[PDB]
Formats: C-alpha cells, structure tokens, sequence
C-alpha cells in the first residue's frame, strides 16, 4: 500500500481551485444532509 | 450593587454566576442567565471542550483545504462522506468515544465533587504552566483562542459553502477585483 | 481637560474659544479629550493628504515599479482620484495593514488620552511592550529628535502652527475631492484634481 | 484538584487497585472501576491465565506460517482455515489434556468464593515452578512484571494478528509482506 | 455512576430487563448467523 | 389511492420478512391504519424534508418538557394557592391555549 | 534552568537574551529545558542533513553496491530530493528502526532533561545498564574521547560554536529544500540541488 513518506509523499498537495461565481442557495441546499436532498437526508443513517 | 461589567445595565444578580473572578475571564457575560438551570461547573467544561474542539477544527479545516495525505484525494467539503464510506471516520468516533467515555466518568466525578477544576486533566507534559505564576495567564490565553476559534470555524464553513473557494473563503470579487476602490461603483459587485 | 486650558485658541477669531454652537460647554470634559484627539488627527491626515494630493496632481512619480508589469508612471498617467484605483489591492491592502496596526498600537497605550493621557500626544514607540512581537525602536514621530532641541516656547509655538495647518488642510483636502467629483465648485482647481 | 488521584489517570479518582500488594499496582489504571466490584486476588489469576494462554497462542500463530509437522493431516497456514482443516479428534484430546490439567491442578478450587480461602495461595501461583526460578527472592518481582507485561502485550497481539487474518484472508507475514509491498 | 446510582441498577426490575434483553440478544444474533436449525 | 401507505419495515431475522407486504410503490414494510399520511396531506407536507424537521422539534420539546418536570419539583415547585386559582387557569386555557390555538392553526 | 542562565547568547545578538516575541516569557523552565533540548537535537540533526545534503549535491558517492543490484551511483545519479526516494525500503525500514532504538535509549536515560537532567546533554552509553540488552561499549556522541583533552573553558566555547553551526545548519538545509522546491527563492542555489 502507499504508506506515507515511505514509498509515498508525506503531503499531497491539495488541488488548486479558481475563485468565482457564488453558485445558488438551491444548490448546495438540495445536496445537503438535513435540508432538501431525500436522497441524501436517506443517506445519514449509518452505512453498516 | 454590582454590576456586572460586560453588560452593566443589568447587575451581577445572576448569583448563579457565584463569586467574582471564580473562574479566568469572568466579566459577568450571562444575558440569558443558564447558570440559573445548570451547574457553573459542567458549563465550563462544556466551553473549554468546545474551546479545544473548534481550535482543532479550523486548523484542520484549512490544513485540509490547502494540503492532504497520498490516497485522501478529496477536498474539505466533501472529506466527510468520503472518509466515512472509506471507513477512517469510524476509527475517529470510535477511539474519541473510548477518550470521551472516560471524560464522561471524569465529568461524574467532578460534578460530585471530587477534586477537579472543569476542563482540567493535567494533560501538561511539556511543562508551560508548571510555574503557578503563569497558570491563571495562559487560561485566559486558551479561553480567547478558543472562543475565537469557534466564530474563526462557524465562519469558515459557511463562507466555504456560501461561495465554494479555499482558504481565503471570498467572492470572486472581493479577491479578482478593487475592495479599496473609492471610483463611481456600479449595481453589481 | 477643560476647552479654556487648550491650544487652539488663535489670533485668528480674535484670541478666544471660536466655539459658536456651544459644543463644548454642553459636553463633559472627556468628550473635549476626544474631540482634540480627532482634530488632531483629521489635521495629520489631511495635511499628509493635502501634499501627496498636490504631488499626484503634478504627475510626479517615483522612478521605478510600483507592481512588476505596473510602472508608477502607469498609475501616475491620470490624476490623482483615478490612481488609488489602479494601484493594486494587495498593495491597498498593505497600506490598510500598516494603518490599522498603527491605529491599534496607538490606541492600546496606557493613560489612553481620555483616561488620564495627553489628547494628540502619540507617543513615540507605539509597538513597544507587546508581547508576541517586535519591532525595531524607530520613533513614530520624529525618528530623528527634531523636537529635542526645541524649548517649551518653540514646541507650543510649533503646536498652535500644527493646530492652525491642520485646519488649513483639512479645508484643501475637502475642496479637493469636492473639485474633482464636482467640476467648477473650487475655482483653484485647473482639470488635474 | 484530587486529594487522591489515580498514577495512570491523574484526573481520576484512585481506583481500589492502587491500594493492593499486587504486581503491576503501582499504576492506577482502571477507569471502570471494575477493581470495587471483581475481586482482586480472582482478576490477577484470570489476567495471569489469559497472558500465559495468549503468549502461546502468539508464539504458535507466528510458528504455524512457516513451519509444519512432518506430513500433519492438512496443513493450509493460515490458522483461522487450519482450524477447520484439522482432523477434530486432535482438537478434542488437545481440549481434553487441557481440561485435565486445570481440573487437577486446583482439586476444588474453582469459583470465587472457594479459590482463595487459603492465605497462602497468591494468584497466578499453580506451583509450576520445577527449575525453582522463585527462589532467588531478588529478581521475583522483575520476573512477576516481566511475566504481566509480557502476558498483557501477547493478548493485544494476538487479538491484532486474529483481526488481521479476519480482515486481510492471509496469515500474518504474507499480509505485512502485502502493506509494505511497493506503492 | 455513584455508590447509590448502582445500587438502583441492581434492584430485580432493572436486572431482570437488562439480563433478558442480553439473552434476547445472544439468541436473535445465533438466529442470524445460524439460522432454520432443526436438527444438531 | 392505489399506493397503500406503509411507514413500518422489520428486520429479517426469523423468517419474519414475510410481514414486509407489497404496499406499492418499490416499497415494503407493514401496512399503516394511523391516518398520519392523510394528516400530513391536509398540512402540506408534501417533501420529506418536513417530517425530518417536525420529528427534530418533538425530541427537543420533549427534552424541554422533561427539563420543566424536573425544574418544578426540584428547583421551583409553585405553593397551593398557586394552583387555587382556578379563574386565572380557566381564563388562561379558554383564551391562551385553545383559542391561540385555533387562532394560529387557522393562520 | 532559567533562560538567563544558558549558552545561547551571542555576539550576533550583541550578548544578551534574543527572544524578540517572549516566548520564555510566558512559558515556566520546565518548557525551556524542552526547548533547549529540542534546538540542540535540531541543530545536530540538520548539520548532518547540511553535509549529506551538499555530499549529494555534489554526486559524490560510495563505491560499491547499495543493494544487490542497486548501485549507490544510481541511487545518486538524480539530485538529493529524488535520492531518498530511490533508497530500498529496506533500507529506509533499518535506518528508521536505528533511529528508533536510539532515541528510545537516551530518552530512557535516567535523570531527564526535565527533571534534573542537563538539557541537549546525551548519555554516552545510550544501550548500556538495559537488563537483557548487550551492547558494545561503542559511545554515541565521541567514541575516540576527543574531547576529554578539552578544560571546562574549551568545552564552553565549543558548545557555543556548536549552538551557532546548528542554527546556521538549520537555515542552510531549509534554504536547500526550499529552493529545490521553489526555484528562484534562494539565488546561490544554482541547479544540482
Ligand atoms: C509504519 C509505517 C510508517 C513509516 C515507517 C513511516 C515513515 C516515515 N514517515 Mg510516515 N506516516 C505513516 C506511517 C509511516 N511513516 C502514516 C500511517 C501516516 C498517516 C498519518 C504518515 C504520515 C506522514 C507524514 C505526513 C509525513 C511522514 C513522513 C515520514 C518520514 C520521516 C519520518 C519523520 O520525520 O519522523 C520524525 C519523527 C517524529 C515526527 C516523531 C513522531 C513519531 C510518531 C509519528 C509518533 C519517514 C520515512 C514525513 C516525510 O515525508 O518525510 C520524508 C512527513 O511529512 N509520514
Ligand atoms: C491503536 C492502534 C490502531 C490500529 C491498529 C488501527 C487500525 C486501523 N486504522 Mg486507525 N486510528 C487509531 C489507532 C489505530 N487504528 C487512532 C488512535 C486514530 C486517531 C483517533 C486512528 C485514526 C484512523 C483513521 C482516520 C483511519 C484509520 C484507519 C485504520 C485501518 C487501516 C487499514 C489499512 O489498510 O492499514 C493501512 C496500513 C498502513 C498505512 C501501514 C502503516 C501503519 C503502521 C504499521 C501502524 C503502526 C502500528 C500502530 C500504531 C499500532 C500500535 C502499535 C503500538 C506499539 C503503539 C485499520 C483498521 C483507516 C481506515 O479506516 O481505512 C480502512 C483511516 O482512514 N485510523
Ligand atoms: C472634524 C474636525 C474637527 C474637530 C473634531 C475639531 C475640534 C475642536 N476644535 Mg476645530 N476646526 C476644524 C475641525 C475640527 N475641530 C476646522 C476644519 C477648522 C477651520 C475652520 C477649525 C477651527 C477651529 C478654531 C478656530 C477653534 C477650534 C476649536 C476646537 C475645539 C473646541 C470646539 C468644539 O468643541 O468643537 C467640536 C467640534 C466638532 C464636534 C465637530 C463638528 C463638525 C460638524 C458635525 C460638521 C460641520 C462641518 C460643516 C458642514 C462645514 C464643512 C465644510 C468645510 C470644508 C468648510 C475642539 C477640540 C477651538 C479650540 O481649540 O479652542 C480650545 C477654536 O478656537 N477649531
Ligand atoms: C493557527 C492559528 C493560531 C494558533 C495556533 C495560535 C496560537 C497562539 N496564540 Mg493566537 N491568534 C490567531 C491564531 C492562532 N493563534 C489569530 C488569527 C488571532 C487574531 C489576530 C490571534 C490572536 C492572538 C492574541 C491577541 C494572542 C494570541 C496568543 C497565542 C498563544 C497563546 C499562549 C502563548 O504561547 O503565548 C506566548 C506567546 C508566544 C509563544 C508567541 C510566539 C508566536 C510566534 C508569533 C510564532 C511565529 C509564527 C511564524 C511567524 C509563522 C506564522 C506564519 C503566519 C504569520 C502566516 C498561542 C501560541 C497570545 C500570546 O501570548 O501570543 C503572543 C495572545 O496574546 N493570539
Ligand atoms: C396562555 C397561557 C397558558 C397556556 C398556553 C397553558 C397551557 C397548558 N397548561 Mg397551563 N396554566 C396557565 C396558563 C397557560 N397554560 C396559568 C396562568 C396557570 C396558573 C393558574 C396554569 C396552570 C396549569 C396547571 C396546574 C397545569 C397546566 C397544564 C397545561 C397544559 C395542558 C395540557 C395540554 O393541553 O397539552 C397541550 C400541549 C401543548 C399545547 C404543547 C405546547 C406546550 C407549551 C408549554 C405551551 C406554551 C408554548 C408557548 C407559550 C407558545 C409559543 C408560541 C410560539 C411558537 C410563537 C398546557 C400545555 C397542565 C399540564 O399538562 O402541566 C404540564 C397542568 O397540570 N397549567
Ligand atoms: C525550532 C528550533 C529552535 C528552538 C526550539 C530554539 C530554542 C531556543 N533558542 Mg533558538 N534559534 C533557532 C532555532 C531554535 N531555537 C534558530 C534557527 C536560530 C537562528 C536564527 C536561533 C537563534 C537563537 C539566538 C540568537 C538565541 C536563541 C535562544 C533560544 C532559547 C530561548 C528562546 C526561546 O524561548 O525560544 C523558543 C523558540 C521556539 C519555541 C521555536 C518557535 C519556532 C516557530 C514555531 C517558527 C518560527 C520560525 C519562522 C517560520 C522562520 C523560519 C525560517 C528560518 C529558516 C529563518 C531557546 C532554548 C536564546 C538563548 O539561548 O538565550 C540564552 C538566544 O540568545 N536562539
Ligand atoms: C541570503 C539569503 C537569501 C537571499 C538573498 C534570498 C533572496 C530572495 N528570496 Mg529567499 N529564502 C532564503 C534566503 C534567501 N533568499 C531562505 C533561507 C529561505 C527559507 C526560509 C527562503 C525562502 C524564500 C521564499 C519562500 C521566497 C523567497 C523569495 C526570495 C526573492 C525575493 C529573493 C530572490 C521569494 C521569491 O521571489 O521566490 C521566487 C519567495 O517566494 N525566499
Ligand atoms: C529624505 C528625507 C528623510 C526625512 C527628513 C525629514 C523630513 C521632514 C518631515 O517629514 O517633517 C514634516 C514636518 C515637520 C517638521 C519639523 O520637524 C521638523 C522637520 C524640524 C522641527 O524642528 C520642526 C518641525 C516643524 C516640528 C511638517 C509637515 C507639515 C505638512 C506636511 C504640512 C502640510 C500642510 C498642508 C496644507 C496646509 C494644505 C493646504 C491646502 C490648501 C490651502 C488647499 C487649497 C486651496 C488652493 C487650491 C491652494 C487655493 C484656493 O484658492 C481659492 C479658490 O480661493 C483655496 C484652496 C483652499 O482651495
Ligand atoms: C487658530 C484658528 O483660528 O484656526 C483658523 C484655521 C484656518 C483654516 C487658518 C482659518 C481659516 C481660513 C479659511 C481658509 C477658511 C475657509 C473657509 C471655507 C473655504 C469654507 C468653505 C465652505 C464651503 C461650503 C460650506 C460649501 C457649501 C456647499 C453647499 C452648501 C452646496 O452647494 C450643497 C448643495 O449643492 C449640493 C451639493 C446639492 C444639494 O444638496 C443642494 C445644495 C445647494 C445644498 C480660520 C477660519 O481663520 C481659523
Ligand atoms: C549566537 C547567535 O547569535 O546565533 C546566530 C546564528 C546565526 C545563524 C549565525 C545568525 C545568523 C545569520 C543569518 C545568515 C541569518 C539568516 C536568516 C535568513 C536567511 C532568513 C531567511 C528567511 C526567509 C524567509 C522567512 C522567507 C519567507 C518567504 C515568505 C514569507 C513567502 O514568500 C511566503 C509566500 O510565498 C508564499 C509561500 C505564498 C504566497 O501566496 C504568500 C507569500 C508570498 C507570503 C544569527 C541570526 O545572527 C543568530
């Protein structure tokens, strides 16, 4: 497996992201764990 | 009278709050008066695991959002669902909950009264406040840190999903633009 | 202190208190601090304001770059009002930084000019006994002791003219920005302001 | 602020434990308190079992990987499918040994209530002893923390090598060999 | 806890339902790794 | 009207997954004669983000009623004439409660 | 001890205490022996990395064979950032299990730094009085007694020459990695770092 610092980096740089563009309050709202999203308020209740 | 003096149009007659200066930083703040309810003692412990808590989250929270281990390849925002269906956020619950538990008997003991200052487990191994001189400075020290921590991560969070940016957690405009411009502003940005 | 122990006074409205709207006697004397302090420091302000107005006005610029690919001639090529906005902000920023530590160091000092202080009197080492941080012992005011070999006479004399230059200059600053975003209101100013 | 405070846990109450003679009393480390209720002398015998039984348990799951009776009836190295492969009459006289060995080494000294009603008999003595180490009297009580460090590290391995093999499918080393293999 | 909490827990009410909800428990989860035996 | 509602599933652990009956609608799980479905219907609520929300709210009013419970017989346990004033509580029901009551429902 | 009492000191900071920021201001002696201990295990450790750092940078390298069928050459044949990377993982396993053994064994020492020992002093015998532990008597720090020919004055001023080397080792290996890692930071880095 990568074991980090050993056959791996220690810190992956995380990716970089441009900064814009404010995108809605309907979309990360209907994409949330508790507000909107049926499908992910379904999703909550533990995987096992 | 005494007033308390962080409000001091209302008195210190929220006695609940006890002697003055009982506890580091006590400048009287209870509007909503909870200490009538609830113990001082388990409120405060309450606040400086609270205090503890958001200082490691916002660390981690930009820590995350500028760096991350090989195989982690996902961003704040979505570490959470993607750790817990790769399995890591369940190492995480389950050894705080074993540290939590004995906290727990900690808090019982406490609240009966057996030695302990809230939130105080002695965990020093580095010695920073072994000389009592500097113990009373360096709660006051933690306390602010933590209190500041708690609004530095309210705010990062939802900044970080307001806009949908790293570090900074701003508008395009207020990073690709003129915030310090004094001209004729438009209707816009 | 009380507004009749103060320097203001002037030969110009006579050689008394020239307060018509009775301001001071309806306040206390700590509201009298207070309005020294801001007089005090609306006359720096608009004094430093009034010469790099005039200097921008006149286009002169500093030989060099201002930001690498920006030439201050390039910021310098309009006049001043349409200059503070082509600087870039992360210089603006850096301005603002250094304002506002300044501002915050002045105002954390003991005796704060309200509660027993000199209103005005900044004193020289405003980021001195802080705890956390340095900074070498470069006075605020006066870095080089100019006011070292002046008398109490010459250093009243020099406060009443920073008094009254203030004041001058809070009058040119405003008659500027006014010119400017109203042509044709100060007569004194050509097309450059 | 605890007048009394467990070594281990120092903000904690000092457990009933501390308070014993035994090996190992020097830390305080008991957060359930199970010493107030279990009794002492009965949880040092069981500890003592469970070591002695978990260090043989590692050093045959770290011995059956590579090594093997010459021509045992299914050998497959990987103890948790050894286990099934094995004829089970072998389990069943290895059980039986076992159960005579512990059935005649305490005679009727079985439950808690009747194992130390004598004042003599410490936990963890079955008077198995025939080279006589315990008559130095120096070393007797590095040799007891030796025995009860090594008895509770030989439980924690053989837990992590049972989860392990539960986990990866594979005996222990072939797994480790497995981590550290190349990306 | 404390020296009367357990006393509590330790009456036959509070007794009798942890210690039927563990046998519930043991006999539900043998049902679910070993489930329709009839025979040994 | 041809979806039978069903808010109730059980584990299958004995041969007991036979109750799950075909409700309709992909779904399984015992049949529910409460009414609740038609209830919530006549209130709007038709997402099932509501329910989630509604549900939160009665755990924490639940939590504040068994905080109160404590708080007046531990902490402020009112006096009998507290309770004797029968007046006060009947014009404090009539109005208060049940016409605030239809007042805000209606609303 | 008291941070007044040390070795740091300095002719570069003119003979007094640096500390700019108070940090031993705030903190008890119980956290400046830690930090003494951690400056001193710092400074000794990035003086080697400074030397292997520049050995490597130079391509030089042993003659002979890493592993069986791994050159110390190959290893060696990119610069010293891609030369940790190339090492066997072996290797690296042992190096790190040596480093394990002996940090373990001098923190075991007995009166420690924290607690009466003296701060950055290492035992001489790391793996020595261990029941079941044999090792060769073999010094870590000074095996062929170098400096037993030295007074107590020699050996203050080689301490405060190894204080000093160790804080200019630290800057040079962090000048090293960061100009690898961002070129054009430090200049007199040219390429075969
Ligand atoms: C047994 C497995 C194993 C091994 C042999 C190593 C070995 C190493 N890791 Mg490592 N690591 C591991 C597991 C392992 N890691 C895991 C599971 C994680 C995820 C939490 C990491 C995360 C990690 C990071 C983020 C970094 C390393 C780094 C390193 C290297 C320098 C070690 C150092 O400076 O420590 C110095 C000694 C200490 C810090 C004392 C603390 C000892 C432990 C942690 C307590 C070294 C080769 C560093 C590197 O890449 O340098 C080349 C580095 O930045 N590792
Ligand atoms: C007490 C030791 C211990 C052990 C044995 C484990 C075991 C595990 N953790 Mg873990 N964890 C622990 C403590 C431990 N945790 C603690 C204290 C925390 C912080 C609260 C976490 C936080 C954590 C996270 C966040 C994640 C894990 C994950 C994992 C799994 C890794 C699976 C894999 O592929 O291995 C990877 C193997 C390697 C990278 C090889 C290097 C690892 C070396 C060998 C570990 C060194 C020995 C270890 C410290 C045991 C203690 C030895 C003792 C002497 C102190 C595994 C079940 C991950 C998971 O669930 O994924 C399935 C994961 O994402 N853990
Ligand atoms: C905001 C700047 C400012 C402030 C805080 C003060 C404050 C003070 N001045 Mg002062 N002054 C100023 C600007 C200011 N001045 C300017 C620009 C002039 C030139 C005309 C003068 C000329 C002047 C004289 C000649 C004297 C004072 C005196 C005083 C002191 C007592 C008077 C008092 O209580 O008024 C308090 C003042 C205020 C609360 C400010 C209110 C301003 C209102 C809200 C706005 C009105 C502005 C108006 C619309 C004009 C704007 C256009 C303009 C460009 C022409 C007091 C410390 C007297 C003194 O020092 O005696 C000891 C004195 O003799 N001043
Ligand atoms: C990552 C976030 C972070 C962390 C870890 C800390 C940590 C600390 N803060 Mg702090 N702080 C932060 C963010 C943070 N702060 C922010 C955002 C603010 C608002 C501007 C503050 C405002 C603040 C105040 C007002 C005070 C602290 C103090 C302290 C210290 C408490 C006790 C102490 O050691 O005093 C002993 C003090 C020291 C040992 C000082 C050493 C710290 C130096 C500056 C470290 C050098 C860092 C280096 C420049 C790299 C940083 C890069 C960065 C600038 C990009 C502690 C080290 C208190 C203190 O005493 O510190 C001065 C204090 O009075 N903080
Ligand atoms: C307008 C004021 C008012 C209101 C709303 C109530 C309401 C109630 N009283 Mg009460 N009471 C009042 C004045 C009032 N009382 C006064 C003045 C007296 C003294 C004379 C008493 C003395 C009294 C006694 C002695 C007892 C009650 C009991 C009850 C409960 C009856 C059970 C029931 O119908 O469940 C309906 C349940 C609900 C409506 C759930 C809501 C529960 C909260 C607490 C109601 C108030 C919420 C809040 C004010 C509205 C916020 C609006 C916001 C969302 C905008 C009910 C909650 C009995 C009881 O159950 O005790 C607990 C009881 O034994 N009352
Ligand atoms: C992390 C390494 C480290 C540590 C633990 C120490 C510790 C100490 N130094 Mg020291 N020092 C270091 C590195 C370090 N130094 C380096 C690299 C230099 C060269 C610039 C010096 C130069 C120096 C002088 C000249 C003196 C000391 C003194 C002291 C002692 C008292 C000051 C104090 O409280 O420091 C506490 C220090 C820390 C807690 C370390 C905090 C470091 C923060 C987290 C990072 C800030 C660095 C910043 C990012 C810049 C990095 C870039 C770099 C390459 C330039 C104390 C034992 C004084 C002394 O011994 O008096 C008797 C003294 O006179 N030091
Ligand atoms: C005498 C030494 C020296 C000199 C002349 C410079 C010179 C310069 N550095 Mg630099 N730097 C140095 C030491 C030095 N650095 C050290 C020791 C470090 C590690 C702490 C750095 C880390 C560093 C960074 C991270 C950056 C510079 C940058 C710069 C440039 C502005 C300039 C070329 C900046 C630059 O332009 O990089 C290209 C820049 O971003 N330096
Ligand atoms: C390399 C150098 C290194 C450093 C060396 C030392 C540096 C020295 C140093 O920096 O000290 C700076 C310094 C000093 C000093 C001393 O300490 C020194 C050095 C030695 C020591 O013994 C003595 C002192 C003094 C303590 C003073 C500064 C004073 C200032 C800036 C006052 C600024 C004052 C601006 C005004 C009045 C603006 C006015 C605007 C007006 C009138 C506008 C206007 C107009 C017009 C357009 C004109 C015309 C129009 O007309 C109509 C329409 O009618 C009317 C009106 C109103 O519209
Ligand atoms: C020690 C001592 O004695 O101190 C000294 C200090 C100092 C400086 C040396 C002194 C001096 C001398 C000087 C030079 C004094 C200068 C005074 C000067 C030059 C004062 C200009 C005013 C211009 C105004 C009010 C403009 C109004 C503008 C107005 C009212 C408008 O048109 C606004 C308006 O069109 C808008 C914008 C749109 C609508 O809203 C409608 C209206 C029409 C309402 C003194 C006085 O001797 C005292
Ligand atoms: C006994 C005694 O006295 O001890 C002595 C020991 C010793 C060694 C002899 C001494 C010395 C002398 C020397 C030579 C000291 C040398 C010190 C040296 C050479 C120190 C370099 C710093 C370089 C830095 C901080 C680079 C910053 C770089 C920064 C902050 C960045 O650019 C970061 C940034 O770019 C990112 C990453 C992303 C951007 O989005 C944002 C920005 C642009 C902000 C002393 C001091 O006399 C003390």
């Amino acid at each position: 497996m990568t074991i980090p610092g050993l056959n791996a980096p220690g810190l992956v740089p995380a990716t970089k992201k441009p900064a814009g563009a404010k995108p809605s309050f309907e979309s990360y709202r209907d994409t949330s764990h508790f507000w909107s999203s049926q499908g992910i308020m379904d999703s909550v209740p533990k995987v096992k | 009278a005494a007033a308390a003096p962080a409000t001091e149009e209302a008195e210190e007659a929220e006695e609940s709050l006890g002697p003055v200066g009982a506890l580091v930083g006590d400048v009287g703040f209870d509007p909503l008066g909870f200490t009538e309810i609830l113990p001082l003692a388990w409120l405060r412990e309450a606040e400086i695991k609270h205090c503890r808590t958001a200082m490691l989250a916002t660390f981690g929270f930009a820590f995350t959002d500028f760096w991350h281990f090989p195989g982690f390849d996902y961003t704040t925002l979505e570490a959470h669902d993607a750790v817990i269906a790769q399995g890591g956020m369940s190492q995480l619950l389950l050894w705080i909950g074993l540290l939590e538990v004995f906290s727990a008997i900690s808090i019982d003991q406490m609240l009966r009264g057996s030695g302990r200052e809230p939130g105080d487990y002695g965990f020093d191994p580095l010695g920073f406040a072994s000389d009592p001189a500097k113990k009373a400075d360096l709660q006051m020290k933690e306390l602010a840190n933590g209190r500041l921590a708690m609004f530095a991560f309210g705010g990062f969070v939802t900044q970080s999903v307001l806009t949908g940016n790293t570090f900074p957690y701003l508008f395009d405009y207020q990073t690709a633009g003129d915030i310090v411009a004094i001209a004729a502003q438009g209707a816009s940005p | 202190a009380l507004v009749d122990s103060m320097e203001g006074v002037g030969e110009e409205t006579g050689g008394q208190i020239w307060d018509p709207l009775g301001i001071s006697e309806a306040v206390s004397d700590e509201a009298v601090m207070w309005f020294r302090a801001s007089e005090l420091k609306h006359g720096r302000v608009a004094m430093l304001a009034s010469v790099g107005y005039l200097v921008g006005a006149a286009k002169i610029s500093f030989p060099g770059e201002l930001a690498k690919g920006v030439t201050f001639a390039s910021v310098a090529a309009n006049g001043p009002y349409q200059a503070w906005d082509a600087v870039p902000q992360a210089g603006k920023l850096q301005i603002l930084s250094i304002i506002l530590a300044l501002e915050w160091a002045t105002e954390a000092k003991k005796p704060h000019y309200m509660r027993g202080g000199v209103p005005g009197k900044i004193e020289q080492l405003p980021f001195d006994g802080i705890q956390g941080l340095w900074a070498p012992k470069i006075k605020f005011w006066d870095p080089l002791n100019f006011t070292g070999a002046l008398s109490a006479e010459q250093k009243a004399r020099k406060r009443k003219a920073e008094l009254k230059n203030g004041r001058l200059a809070m009058i040119g600053i405003i008659s500027f920005i006014t010119g400017h975003n109203l042509p044709g209101s100060v007569p004194a100013l050509d097309s450059s302001f | 602020a605890i007048s009394k405070p467990s070594n281990a846990m120092p903000f904690l109450t000092a457990p009933p434990c501390q308070s014993s003679k035994l090996p190992g009393a020097e830390t305080g480390f008991d957060p359930l308190y199970l010493s107030e209720f279990i009794d002492i002398k009965w949880a040092r015998e069981a500890e003592l079992k469970h070591g002695r039984i978990c260090m043989l348990a590692t050093v045959g799951y770290i011995m059956q990987e590579f090594f093997s009776l010459p021509g045992y009836p299914g050998y497959t190295p990987n103890p948790i499918e050894a286990v099934s492969s094995t004829p089970p009459e072998a389990l069943a006289q290895i059980v039986l040994v076992l159960s005579i060995i512990e059935f005649n080494s305490n005679k009727d000294k079985w439950t808690m209530d009747t194992m130390f009603t004598d004042p003599a008999r410490e936990p963890g003595n079955l008077g198995f002893d025939p080279l006589k180490f315990g008559e130095n009297k120096e070393t007797r009580e590095r040799l007891a923390m030796a025995e009860l460090k090594n008895g509770r590290l030989a439980m924690i391995a053989f837990s992590g090598m049972i989860h392990q093999t539960f986990v990866t499918g594979k005996p222990l080393f072939a797994s480790l060999n497995d981590i550290f293999s190349s990306p | 806890m404390s020296k009367d909490l357990l006393k509590y827990l330790s009456t036959a009410p509070v007794l009798l339902t942890a210690w039927m909800s563990l046998t519930a428990g043991m006999i539900i989860e043998i049902q679910r790794f070993f489930p329709d035996s009839l025979s040994f | 009207t041809s979806i039978k509602p069903s808010a109730q599933v059980v584990w299958p652990v004995v041969g007991q997954e036979i109750l799950n009956g075909d409700v309709g609608g992909g779904f399984s799980g015992v049949q529910i004669t409460s009414g609740v479905f038609q209830m919530w219907r006549a209130s709007g609520i038709t997402n099932e983000t509501e329910l989630y929300w509604t549900a939160m709210g009665g755990l924490m009013m639940s939590a504040l009623m068994v905080f109160a419970g404590w708080f007046h017989y531990h902490k402020a346990a009112p006096k009998l004439e507290w309770f004797q004033n029968v007046e006060s509580m009947m014009n404090h029901h009539l109005a208060g409660l049940l016409g605030l009551g239809c007042l805000s429902w209606s609303g």
